[PDB]
RNA sequence: GGUGAAAUUCUUGGAUUUAUUGAAGACUAACUACUGCGAAAGCAUUUGCCAAGGACGUUUUCAUUAAUCAAGAACGAAAGUU
């Protein structure tokens, strides 16, 4: 499941936390697949869900909050939303999720 | 009192305490193991009818279905009537199925 | 001292339509008096009857079918299946000692608004040639049989307009295609569905029901 | 740790007796501790007035409990609610 | 032809119904019982009663004119007993003297998935 | 004798409520065409501590459909509401804690609060803290549910009344016991003039029944009847039992 | 209704009985066994999730980490208690 594979990112492979750094990464067109949190706010959920289209960017939706995605983000702090820029041990790019 | 049987309460070996059945008669629970678990496959119709029912009857050879009354005796209400028979300290033993 | 078996009416019970016979028999009312009359009164009556009283033969005295009146049209009375039944008598025979026995409890909206729960009975198989007075089930077998049969009637029950479903479920031809894909995991015997309950139905669609009366 | 048992209800002192004592501290315990919130995803603070709740670093609000942010009734009201949408 | 009634026989213990219906349910025909037919109090479960209850539904369902009838049974059921009664055989011999005819015989006795707890306590009626 | 303490009461000059505080009339949206037939959708803009009150208030914002203009209404905050939720009132609305359907649309098993008695009283039933109506029934034959009420009593209500879905906020309040008067003081001062209550039977039997005697007692059965009177109503009133109440309500 | 042999006890201005539901909070039968798992206590309707676990197998790896244990702990039927 999907908490096995992000670890398989965060260990050896390219991700973006937060916000900011996800949209510089969407305008850059860099993000191949951004997790969103789910408490993470609608305005900012269709925010980057917009400019996800116009970059042709998958968006997971990470089933659960910011505490827990932090978590499984190998992370202490919360985070909103990640980015999958380069992971090519893992297999989320592969997974439709 | 030393033991009378080895089993005692039977079901019960590797196996903690297990769930109980209240009885038919007294409404004693037992546990659903000391609980001599006799089955009663009666039919629905008593055998002196029976003649009389598929005389009075539509159809021909019928349901004439059996009513599947799982019962259930403590013991001592078992012994009290049922199959439980007190039996001699040798013939103790035997777990065959009477009768048979 | 009033007496109202004299003030009586005697209509008509009216089967539809996958079964033998459209008529099941004669049920009774009061007359249509000012307040309460008798088409109000008589819609919303549910006569659980024997599925060898409508098919005629004796391998469908297995079963019965709840048949709930919706319209009353010229003293003759319609009905709907609104559910499927075993008596009491029929599945505790089937339940023998030794062996597994398997149910599984299936949810699924129709094509209509008719939100169907359906279970299934589904013994474990004294195999041919066992010694193992047993014929016990794994957990994990089970596990995945009632997960199979609950993919066979998420698929055939969803589809087919609820009418239909009863077409299938009337000839066994469900409980088939839960035997044919389980023997991959493990026998079984029997396998039926017992029951079919029911949950949500629309507004009447007082015109839906004779679509099968004629 | 200062207090054996008394804990916070300890601003009481000696007064209204053990158990009226026992009674509140569960109920100022609980009222006087941050929730985490829904929304935001932080945890600080804050009941203000019985039944309104919070703000941590947001601003909003939130209709809770007196001494709590969510009474079980609410929680199992939901799911009441959750099983009747679904119909 | 045959018109259908459904005979309904509550038999438990210490009592015996014969209640005799329309398929629907709803509408009744007759509520025959033991303790109706025999002033002893006692003697409500036994067979006389029972046939002299079910007589009386034979006699007040030909004048209503109803021709055979679907034998259900019910014993007492989940919290008491389970087990069939006295006068519960004794009213299906009855059914079928009278001429009243039969015609899928069923007990539906409601033997309850994992009942609520029965009389008597852990211990029980110690008698 | 005199007039009792608690005969003058109704003559309200003291014993009027204090509204100085008091926030708003906690009060429904008014009836019809949008909410009688489709919906509409709420903003709850504010959840309020209310002064004097089971539960605190929700100011939700519509649209007038007639006006370019915005309406401001208090509802009775269920636990459940935030601010920046979106409320949906009115017939074809869904079920969810704040939205406020007519108990027809409103499947039996539901739990509703500030259901509207008749229908266009903008509420009455199950507004205090915690509670909450349940809907018991339904016959659509003379549209009417039957209604269960934080007392018990089931009641037969009109299907197109109203009320806000969910169990209402401060639930749970009477948890905590009060403590020191003072409590119970700024309680009262916020509300009404009851508190302090002196015992008719610590009083001189001038000026109440109970009062006087050698000895604080009441003498004659603290029970009275339902056709007495004013100043005669002071005790048990109109009692069925007495004394501790065992089991169910 | 109840009856243990026997009674009392309840409604009729159809209680009960017959049928459709609703609410609530229960349990979670039949299978169910000289069966399973769990340190015990204890645990059987469902799926799901959460971690854990025994056995098993293993030409895996560390290399004495091990057994039992007064102090201390963790759980701990029912009843009882706020
Ligand atoms: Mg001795
Ligand atoms: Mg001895
Ligand atoms: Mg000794
Ligand atoms: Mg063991
Ligand atoms: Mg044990
Ligand atoms: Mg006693
Ligand atoms: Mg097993
Ligand atoms: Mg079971
Ligand atoms: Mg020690
Ligand atoms: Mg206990
Ligand atoms: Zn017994």
């Amino acid at each position: 499941n999907i908490n096995q594979k992000l670890a398989l990112v965060v260990k050896s492979g390219k991700y973006s936390l937060g916000y900011k750094s996800t949209v510089k990464s969407l305008r850059q067109g860099k993000a191949k697949l951004i997790i969103i949190a789910a408490n993470t706010p609608v305005l900012r959920k269709s925010e980057l869900e917009y400019y996800a289209m116009l970059s042709k960017t998958k968006v997971y939706y990470f089933q659960g909050g910011n505490n827990e995605l932090g978590t499984a983000v190998g992370k202490l702090f919360r985070v909103g939303v990640v980015t999958i820029l380069d992971a090519g041990d893992s297999d989320i790019l592969t997974a439709l999720a | 009192m030393p033991k009378k049987r080895a089993s005692n309460g039977r079901n019960k070996k590797g196996r903690g305490h297990v769930k109980p059945v209240r009885c038919v008669n007294c409404s004693r629970s037992v546990p659903k193991d000391k609980a001599i678990k006799r089955m009663a496959i009666r039919n629905i119709v008593e055998a002196a009818a029976i003649r009389d029912l598929s005389e009075a009857s539509v159809y021909a050879e019928y349901a004439l279905p059996k009513t599947y009354n799982k019962l259930h005796y403590c013991i001592s209400c078992a012994i009290h009537a049922r199959i439980v028979r007190v039996r001699s300290r040798t013939d103790r033993r035997i777990r065959a199925p009477p009768q048979r | 001292v009033v007496d109202p078996f004299t003030r009586k009416e005697w209509y008509d019970i009216k089967a539809p339509s996958t079964f033998e016979n459209r008529n099941v028999g004669k049920t009774l009312v009061n007359k249509s008096v000012g307040l309460k009359n008798a088409s109000d009164s008589l819609k919303g009556r549910v006569v659980e009857v024997c599925l060898a009283d409508l098919q005629g033969s004796e391998d469908h005295s297995f079963r019965k079918v709840k048949l709930r009146v919706d319209e009353v049209q010229g003293k003759n009375l319609l009905t709907n299946f609104h559910g499927m039944d075993f008596t009491t008598d029929k599945l505790r025979s089937m339940v023998r000692k030794w062996q597994t026995l398997i149910e599984a409890n299936v949810t699924v909206k129709t094509s209509d608004d008719y939100v169907l729960r359906i279970f299934a009975i589904a013994f474990t198989r004294k195999q041919a040639n066992q010694v193992k007075r047993t014929s016990y089930a794994q957990s994990s077998h089970i596990r995945q049989i009632r997960k199979v049969i609950s993919e066979i009637l998420t698929r055939e029950v969803q589809n087919s307009t609820l009418a239909q479903l009863t077409s299938k479920l009337i000839p066994e031809v469900i409980n088939k295609e839960i035997e044919n894909a389980t023997k991959d995991i493990f026998p079984l015997q029997n396998v039926h569905i017992r029951k079919v309950k029911l949950l949500k139905q629309p507004k009447f669609d007082l015109g839906s029901l004779l679509s099968l009366h004629g | 740790k200062r207090t054996k048992k008394v804990g916070i209800t300890g601003k009481y002192g000696v007064r209204y007796g053990s158990s009226l004592r026992r009674q509140v501290k569960k109920l100022e315990v609980q009222q006087h501790a941050t929730y985490n919130c829904s929304f935001c995803g932080k945890t600080c603070v804050k009941r203000g007035a019985a039944g309104v709740w919070s703000c941590s670093s947001c601003n909003r609000t939130i209709a809770g409990g007196a001494y709590t942010l969510s009474t079980a009734a609410a929680a199992t009201v939901r799911s009441t609610i959750r099983r009747l949408r679904d119909m | 032809s045959q018109v259908f009634g459904v005979a309904r026989i509550f038999a438990s213990f210490n009592d015996t119904f014969v209640h005799v219906t329309d398929l629907s349910g709803r509408e009744t025909i007759a509520r025959v019982t033991g303790g109706m037919k025999v002033k002893a109090d006692r003697d409500e479960s036994s067979p006389y009663a029972a046939m002299l209850a079910a007589q009386d539904v034979a006699a007040k369902c030909k004048e209503v004119g109803i021709t055979a009838v679907h034998i259900k049974i019910r014993a007492t059921g989940g919290t008491r007993s389970k087990t069939p009664g006295p006068g519960g055989q004794a009213a299906l011999r009855a059914l079928a003297r009278s001429g009243l005819r039969i015609g899928r015989i069923e007990d539906v006795t409601p033997v309850p998935s994992d009942s609520t707890r029965k009389k008597g306590g852990r211990r029980g009626r110690r008698l | 004798g005199r007039v009792i303490r608690n005969q003058r009461k109704g003559a309200g000059s003291i014993f009027t409520s204090h509204t100085r505080l008091r926030q708003g009339a906690a009060k429904l949206r008014n009836l019809d065409y949008a909410e009688r037939h489709g919906y509409i959708r709420g903003v709850v803009k504010q959840i309020v501590h209310d002064a004097g009150r089971g539960a605190p208030l929700a100011k939700v914002v519509f649209r007038d459909p007639y006006k370019y203009k915005l309406r401001e209404e208090t509802f009775i905050a269920n636990e459940g509401l935030h601010t920046g939720q979106f409320i949906y009132a009115g017939k074809k609305a869904s079920l969810n804690v704040g939205n406020v359907l007519p108990l027809g649309s409103v499947p039996e098993g539901t739990i509703i609060s500030n259901v509207e008695e008749r229908p266009g009283d903008r509420g009455a039933l199950a507004r205090a803290s915690g509670n909450y109506v349940i809907v018991i029934g339904h016959n659509p034959e003379d549209n009417k549910t039957r209604v269960r009420l934080p007392s018990g009593a089931k009641k037969i209500i009109s299907s197109d009344a109203r009320g806000v879905i969910g169990v209402v906020a401060g639930g749970g309040r009477i948890d905590k016991p009060l403590l020191k008067a003072g409590r119970a003081f700024h309680k009262y001062r916020v509300k009404r003039n009851s508190w302090p209550k002196t015992r008719g039977v610590a009083m001189n039997p001038v000026d109440h029944p109970h009062g006087g005697g050698n000895h604080q007692h009441i003498g004659k059965a603290s029970t009275i009847s339902r056709g007495a009177v004013s100043g005669q109503k002071a005790g048990l009133i109109a009692a069925r039992r007495t004394g501790l109440l065992r089991g169910s309500q």
